This record gives C-alpha cells, structure tokens and sequence, in this order.
C-alpha cells in the first residue's frame, strides 16, 4: 500500500520479465558469433531491438516513484541503473543521426587502407600485416612511411565528424544534468547518501595526479634505460639525451612496449622460463589445459567447473567447414549458463589466457545470486583485476615446477629474476602513463578548456612533455591524431586499464599476506591455501550489493587505492635500474627538437 | 490382485500447472508401492512419519497423490515447515503434517528449443494459503489507491507468469515433476482400514 511496496513489486515483475529476453539476445549474439551467416546477423539484429525496445519502454514507465521519497537503500540503485541505461533524451533527426554518425565511424575504423608507397596498388589493412610489419619491422623508413600513413589515411575525415559527435554528445550531456560528459564517465565512480563511505566525481582527478607523481621516478628511470639501449642499438638516429623518437616503441600506437623486448635484454644468455617445449614433448591438449586450470581453481578453495560449461564450450577451431572470430571471451548467457569462445593452440600463452578467462567466468558464477540489476560486478575495474591476478599467480617457476613442465633441475638467479621483472614492467609500468594522457586530454576537449584550435598542437606538446616522445613529422589542423584509436573511435571509457594494474597488486598483496609466504611478493602463490580463497569470495559474492570502497576495505584493509604494493613489487628492477644508469642521465628534454 | 493405480500418475504425458495442481483419491485397492523404484534416481526423496523400509505393513483410511511441475531451486520450498513464494502462494503443506514426498528431474520430455510456456506460478497474491487449499481465480492485482479496471496498464499488475524452458538451461532452473503422497489414520472412529 505504499511506495516502496509498489516499487519492489515493480522490480519482482521486471526482473523475471527481462531474463528471458536478455537469454534470447545473448544466445543470438553467441550463435552468430560462432556461426557467421546472414540468417544469423538477422536473428541477432531483431533480438537486439527487442530487447532495447522493452528496456526503453520499462524506463518509460519507470518515471514515477520519486527517490527522494524511497527509502530503501537498495532500491535506489536498481531505479537508477535502470532510469540511466533507460533514459532517452534529445530529439529526432539528432539521436538519430548521431547512431548514423556513429555507424559511419566504425565501419570508416573497420575498412582501413594503406596502399603502397608513392604507388596506387593493392591496400593493406591493420589486422593484415599492416602492423605485424611495425611489430616486426627493423626499417626506420619503413616505420616513418607506415606509421604517417596511417594517420593520413584515417583520421582527416574523422575530424569534422568527431568534433560534430562532441558537440551532440555534450548536448546529450546537459539534458543529462550533468556537468558535462566528462563529468559523466566519472560518475561511474560515484558513492552518496552512506556515511563514512563515500566518494564524488571530484576525488578521482585528484587521486589520479597524485598516484602518477608518486609513480613518475620508476617510469623516469626505466625511459631512461629504454633511450640507451635504443641508442646502443640504433645508430645516429636518437639524441642522447631528449625526447625518445617514435616508430620505434612497437605496436601501431605505442601502447604496449613488450614487442620492444629481445632488444633491451639484459642477459640474453640464460635460457628463457618459455616452456612451450615441453606441451608438445608431453602431448599436451586444450582439454588438458582447462583441466589444469580447473584444478588450480579447486585447489585454491573455489568450486569446479560444470558439465554444461564442459559440453557447449568452444575451445578448439573447428576448420575452414565453419568460420568463427578467434577472440577469447567469457559469455554468461544467463540461467546458469557459462561458456566459452577461444581457439587454444598449445602454447604457454594459451595456458596463461585460460586461467586469465577462467577466473572471469568464477567471477561470474560468484554474483549470480544477487539481482538482475545488481548482478554486474561493483566498479568497472574489478572484475579486470580479479581476472588479471590469477595470471599473475599462474606463471611462477614455483608454480610452473610444481605442475612438472618445468625441470626439476632448474634453479633460479638474480639475473633470471631482472630478466622477468624487466619483461613484466614492459608491459605494466609502460601503459599508465598513455592511458593517464589519453583520458585526461578526452577529459578537457569535452570539458571545453581547450579551443578547437589548439587540439592537435596542444595533444602533440602533451605528448612531447608527460611521455617523452616527439612528433616525427608536422600535423595540422587538417589531421586527427588521437582518431586512430579504437576505443575513442568506439566511444569507450579508458580510465579502467588505469585503475585495473593498482587493484590487482593490492588484491594480490593482499591475498600473498594472508596465505603465509615470506621473500619478495613477486614469486607468489596461492594454489594451497583455503584461506585467501575467503578472502576473495567473501568479496565477490556482494557485486553491486555494496561501494567499491566497503569492498575493497574487505579485501585489503584500506579505504583507497595506493601505489605502495606496485612499487613495492619492482623494487629489485627499480635498484638494479639505479645501479646500471651511474653513467647515463636520466630524464628528457623536450627543447632538442629533432623534429625542426 | 486388486493393485492400486500409482504407475498411472507416475508415468503420464502431461502434470499440469502449479496453481492448478491435481488431486486424486484412490481406495479398496492392493497397494504395492513397487512402481517407485522403476523410475530414474530420485533428486530427493524424503518422509515424514512413515518409513520405506517397512511400509506396506501400515494400515490407513484414505490416500492422497498431488502431481505438478517446478523449477529446479523450488524443491526444497516443498516441506513441512518452511516460507517462500511457492509455499506461501501456490501451493501450501500444514506443519503437522505426515507422508512422503517425491521429485525427480524431468529436463528431457517437459523442455523445448523454442521455450516452454505451458507452466505458469502466481507470484502476486495477498492472504498467505491456508494448508490444502487451491486458488484458481485470476484476476487484476490492486497496488495503489487507485480503482483498477479489467485493463492492468501502469500501477496494475496481472499475476501468474509463466516459467519458460529451454535444454541448454544450467541446473537448477531446469524443470523438475514432484508427486506428494498424504495419507492419514483417521484417529476418530473409522468403518475401513
Ligand atoms: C548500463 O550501461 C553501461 C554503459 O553502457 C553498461 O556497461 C557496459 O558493460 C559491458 C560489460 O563489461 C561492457 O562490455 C565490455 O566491452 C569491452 C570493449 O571491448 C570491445 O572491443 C573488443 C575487441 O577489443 C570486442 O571484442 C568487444 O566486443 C567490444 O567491442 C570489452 O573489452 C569487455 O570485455 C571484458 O570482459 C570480458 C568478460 O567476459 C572478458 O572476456 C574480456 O576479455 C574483457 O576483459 C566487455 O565486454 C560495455 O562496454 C559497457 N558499456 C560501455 C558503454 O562501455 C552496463 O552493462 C549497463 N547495465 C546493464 C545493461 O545492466
Ligand atoms: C530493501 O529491500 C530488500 C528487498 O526486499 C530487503 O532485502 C530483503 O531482506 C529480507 C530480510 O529482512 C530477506 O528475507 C529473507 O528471506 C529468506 C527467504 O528464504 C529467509 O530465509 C530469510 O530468513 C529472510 O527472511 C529478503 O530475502 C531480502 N530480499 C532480497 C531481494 O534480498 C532489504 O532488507 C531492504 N532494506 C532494508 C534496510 O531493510
Ligand atoms: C550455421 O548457420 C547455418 C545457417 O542457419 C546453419 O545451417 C542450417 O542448419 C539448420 C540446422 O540447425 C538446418 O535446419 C538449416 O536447413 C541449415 N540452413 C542452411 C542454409 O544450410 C548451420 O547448421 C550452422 N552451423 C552450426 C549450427 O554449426
Ligand atoms: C599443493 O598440494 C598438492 C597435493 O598435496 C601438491 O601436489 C603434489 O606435489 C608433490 C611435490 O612433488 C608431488 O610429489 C605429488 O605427486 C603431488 N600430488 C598431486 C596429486 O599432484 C602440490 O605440489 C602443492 N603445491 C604447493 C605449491 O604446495
Ligand atoms: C569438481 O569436479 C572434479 C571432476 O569430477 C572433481 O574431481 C572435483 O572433486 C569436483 N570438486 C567439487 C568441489 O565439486
Ligand atoms: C647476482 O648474484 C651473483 C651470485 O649469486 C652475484 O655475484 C651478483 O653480484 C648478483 N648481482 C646482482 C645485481 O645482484
Ligand atoms: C509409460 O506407459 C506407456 C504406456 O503404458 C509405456 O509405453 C511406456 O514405456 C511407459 N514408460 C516407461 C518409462 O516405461
């Protein structure tokens, strides 16, 4: 007879009304994802608008019972969640061209030529060779020519059609009432209305700075090492000290800096920890694999997989018969469904990427309790972490020994161990600061405090200061720079890679304190302890029941994230590093300009 | 060799819902209670007052077999003392209560690709049912203070809501047939035995 009565019954009908028709989308979507046919795409695209039509009709009629006269906590967050992914907002021929402007844009990002050097001639594109070549190429020119090419192909006509998506974007974004479209990707990170914890979308700028000037001397020291041995190796082509040139940093966009490894070895002579080797001596198979993995998962304290996971997984390809997009995922259809979509092909990668997946899927089966709209795991770096850490644990030489495919005679030393952490850090350290300088530069050119003018001078001296890398050739106006990215192409938020490596090393510091184990926290594991198995399922049961801070103050201890447990991890390279630049100078300067 | 006729409600095309749950009194009959055991590993099978072991040596006056088909989790709701939607809703059991009652999982005659929809529950009643009573009456439920006519639209809800299923559906959600056997000494002065 009252609100918040009529409100829950409101939410028992809808709860049981949704999961039917979020099974049927999700099945379609999986069928044409492992079966890709025009009666497949059709199915997919009918079952998609079904579902977006009654989700958009339920917050329609979603429009009454005011917040302010709810009570219930819990309540609160399924009517927003729903009210948020519900709102329809804006008028026709805007809504509607922006979806049409944004279609443009991926299938502009899909279809991508390079074309020949100073020859019209048969075109590549990114998935062929197109960057395999900037992967594996050692030609200077070669990488001048491609990597402009690149950006003069795609990115012009991006331009004008980026700066019209910001325009309508921040349109959407006042209706929204909010402070502006930045404001609202930030306020994922959002807490109100709980005392003690608590958190506004103006905190997180803050925490942001003040975790990367804490971790700037490490990244500064390894950019340092990077510089020398890319001198050492390239010849008269890098100042000695200044910005460090592009074309060189690998990948198309230099993200990522492992394909720069085999390079900047230390010791090149001791043997790597790859034991690819040994699967195919042994006979190894991806069944083999997964049940290894499922045995770690049960020996952590957490339960096994089930048959029907077993019986409609995809884990080999199954020829030319049948053609299937080889990407791992881990789909939660819905009712108790789990599943896979992978193609293994016996490598210690593989291995890694199936405890990286299968902790995914444990995730899921943990907050399958909870309701429909709070079933989505708390924050949207958590269930990143939680799948990373398991990849973490899983490829110690301890734990490689104790599985037999390494040998038993192999012994470990300091240099092994720089080698490793080296090759770690290449990955971990050297994303923060591109992921720090893409989402804090989105966050101004929405925020407006830049004019258009400036974008591409002000994007270009961003990138000369924070990360130390120059400009090889003049851009104007007329270029697009950042377009080429596939997440801004895609209207997807960055931030989260950035939250994801400092929530993983405190879940993982967290969970090598609690299962005893002395020496550095960078060989550790958890495979026979039933302790830290608690630890995190204690957690992983909530979702959204609870703040991300209550979470993490479960699992760790602590009210907010800190850089203590990453630095406390690179220690060794962080003094190694030290004890190998005494000759070199660390830092940049971005006066030198090879670009004049 | 008057036998009683329980492979007639146990083997059988159809179950019928949960709201409309069937009822059927059988006597004058040679109970053998030997058709149980000429079906599938029972998903659970517990008794109240009476035991397996000896069985058939018991006397009794009447003899009650109550058959309909649930989902998966909504077994364990089927006890003597316990709360929950179907216990308090659909279909209710009395504390003193005695007997045996029987459920087995039934995902591969009851389930279709295409989804089932040939089960429905009510989940919106008010008036907890007291034991051993049916409600079969459908009519628009009133939430508010407002006068709710034949059409539900918004703050009107219609009840009952079908189950739906599907073979790839995980454990748990996959449809189980329960059969409840209730029968009673009648301690008052009774003709028959
Ligand atoms: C309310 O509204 C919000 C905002 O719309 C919804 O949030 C969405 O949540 C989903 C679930 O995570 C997000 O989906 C994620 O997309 C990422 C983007 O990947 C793209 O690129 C890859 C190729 O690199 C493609 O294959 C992919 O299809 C995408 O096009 C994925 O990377 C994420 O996958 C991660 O998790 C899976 C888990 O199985 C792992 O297997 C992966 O390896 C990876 O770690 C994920 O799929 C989606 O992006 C969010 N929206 C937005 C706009 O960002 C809420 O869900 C919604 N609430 C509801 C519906 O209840
Ligand atoms: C806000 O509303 C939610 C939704 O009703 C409340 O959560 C509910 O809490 C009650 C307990 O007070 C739960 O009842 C439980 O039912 C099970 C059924 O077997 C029973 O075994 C337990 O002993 C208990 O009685 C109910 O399930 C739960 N609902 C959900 C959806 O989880 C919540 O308490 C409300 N907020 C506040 C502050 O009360
Ligand atoms: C991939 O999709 C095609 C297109 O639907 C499937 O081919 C159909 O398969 C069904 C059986 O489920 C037949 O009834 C249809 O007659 C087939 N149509 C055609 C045009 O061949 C194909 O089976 C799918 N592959 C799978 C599911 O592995
Ligand atoms: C976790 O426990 C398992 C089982 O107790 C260990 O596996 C055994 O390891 C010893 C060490 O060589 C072998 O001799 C046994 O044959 C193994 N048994 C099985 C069933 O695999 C495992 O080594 C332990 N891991 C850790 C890190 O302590
Ligand atoms: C999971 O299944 C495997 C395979 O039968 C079994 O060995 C293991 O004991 C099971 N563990 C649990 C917790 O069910
Ligand atoms: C590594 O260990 C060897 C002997 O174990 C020692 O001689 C050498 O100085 C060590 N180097 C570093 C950098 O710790
Ligand atoms: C059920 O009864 C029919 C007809 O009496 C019979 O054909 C069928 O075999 C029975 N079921 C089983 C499992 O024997």
């Amino acid at each position: 007879s009252t609100i918040e009565e009529q409100a829950k019954t409101f939410l028992d009908k809808f709860n049981h009304e949704a999961e039917d028709l979020f099974y049927q989308s999700s099945l379609a979507s999986w069928n044409y994802n492992t079966n890709i046919t025009e009666e497949n795409v059709q199915n997919m695209n009918n079952a998609g608008d079904k579902w977006s039509a009654f989700l958009k009709e339920q917050s329609t009629l979603a429009q009454m019972y005011p917040l302010q006269e709810i009570q219930n906590l819990t309540v609160k967050l399924q009517l927003q969640a729903l009210q948020q992914n519900g709102s329809s907002v804006l008028s026709e021929d805007k809504s509607k061209r922006l979806n049409t402007i944004l279609n443009t844009m991926s299938t502009i990002y899909s279809t991508g030529k390079v074309c020949n050097p100073d020859n019209p001639q048969e075109c590549l594109l990114l998935e062929p060779g197109l960057n395999e070549i900037m992967a594996n190429s050692l030609d200077y020119n070669e990488r001048l020519w491609a990597w402009e090419s690149w950006r003069s192909e795609v990115g012009k006509q991006l331009r004008p059609l980026y700066e019209e998506y910001v325009v309508l974007k921040n349109e959407m974004a006042r209706a929204n009432h909010y402070e502006d479209y930045g404001d609202y990707w930030r306020g994922d990170y959002e807490v109100n209305g709980v005392d003690g914890y608590d958190y506004s979308r103006g905190q997180l700028i803050e925490d942001v700075e003040h975790t990367f000037e804490e971790i700037k001397p490490l990244y500064e020291h390894l950019h340092a090492y990077v510089r020398a041995k890319l001198m050492n190796a390239y010849p008269s082509y890098i100042s000695p000290i200044g910005c460090l040139p592009a074309h060189l940093l690998g990948d198309m966009w230099g993200r990522f800096w492992t394909n720069l490894y085999s390079l900047t070895v230390p010791f090149g002579q001791k043997p790597n920890i790859d034991v690819t080797d040994a699967m195919v001596d042994q006979a190894w198979d991806a069944q083999r694999i997964f049940k290894e993995a499922e045995k770690f998962f049960v020996s952590v304290g957490l339960p096994n997989m089930t048959q029907g996971f077993w019986e409609n997984s995809m884990l080999t390809d199954p020829g030319n018969v049948q053609k299937a997009v080889c990407h791992p995922t881990a789909w939660d259809l819905g009712k108790g469904d789990f599943r896979i979509l992978m193609c293994t092909k016996v490598t210690m990668d593989d291995f890694l990427t199936a405890h990286h997946e299968m902790g995914h899927i444990q995730y899921d089966m943990a907050y399958a309790a909870q309701p429909f709209l709070l079933r989505n795991g708390a924050n949207e770096g958590f269930h990143e972490a939680v799948g990373e850490i398991m990849s973490l644990s899983a490829a110690t030489p301890k734990h490689l020994k104790s599985i037999g495919l390494l040998s038993p005679d192999f012994q470990e030393d300091n240099e092994t161990e720089i080698n490793f952490l080296l090759k770690q850090a290449l990955t971990i350290v050297g994303t923060l600061p591109f992921t720090y300088m893409l989402e804090k530069w989105r966050w101004m050119v929405f925020k407006g405090e830049i004019p258009k003018d400036q974008w591409m001078k002000k994007w270009w001296e961003m990138k000369r200061e924070i990360v130390g890398v120059v400009e090889p050739v003049p851009h104007d106006e007329t270029y697009c720079d950042p377009a080429s990215l596939f997440h801004v192409s895609n209207d997807y938020s960055f931030i989260r890679y950035y939250t994801r490596t400092l929530y993983q090393f405190q879940f993982q510091e967290a969970l090598c304190q609690a299962a005893k184990h002395e020496g550095p926290l960078h060989k550790c594991d958890i495979s026979n302890s039933t302790e830290a198995g608690q630890k995190l399922f204690n957690m992983l049961r909530l979702g959204k029941s609870e703040p991300w801070t209550l979470a993490l103050e479960n699992v760790v201890g602590a009210k907010n994230m800190n850089v203590r447990p990453l630095l406390n991890y690179f220690e060794p390279l962080f003094t190694w590093l030290k004890d190998q630049n005494k000759n070199s100078f660390v830092g940049w300067s971005t006066d030198w300009s090879p670009y004049a | 060799t008057n036998l009683c006729p329980f492979h007639e409600v146990f083997n059988a095309t159809t179950f019928a819902s949960v709201y409309a749950w069937n009822r059927k009194r059988i006597s004058n009959c040679v109970a053998d209670y030997s058709v149980i055991y000429n079906f599938a590993p029972f998903f659970a099978f517990k008794c109240y007052g009476v035991s397996p072991t000896k069985l058939n040596d018991l006397c009794f006056t009447n003899v009650y077999a109550d058959s309909f088909v649930i989902r998966g989790n909504e077994v364990s709701q089927i006890a003597p003392g316990q709360t929950g939607n179907i216990a308090d809703y659909n279909y209710k059991l009395p504390d003193d209560f005695t007997g045996c009652v029987i459920a087995w999982n039934s995902n591969k005659l009851d389930s279709k690709p295409s989804g089932n929809y040939n089960y429905l529950y009510r989940l919106l009643r008010k008036s907890k049912l007291k034991p051993f009573e049916r409600d079969i009456s459908t009519e628009i439920y009133q939430a508010g203070n407002k006068p709710c006519n034949g059409v539900a639209g918004p703050n009107c809800y219609s009840p009952l809501q079908s189950y739906g299923f599907r073979p790839t559906y995980g454990v748990g959600h996959q449809p189980y047939r329960v059969v409840v056997l209730s029968f009673e000494l009648l301690h008052a002065p009774a003709t028959v035995c």
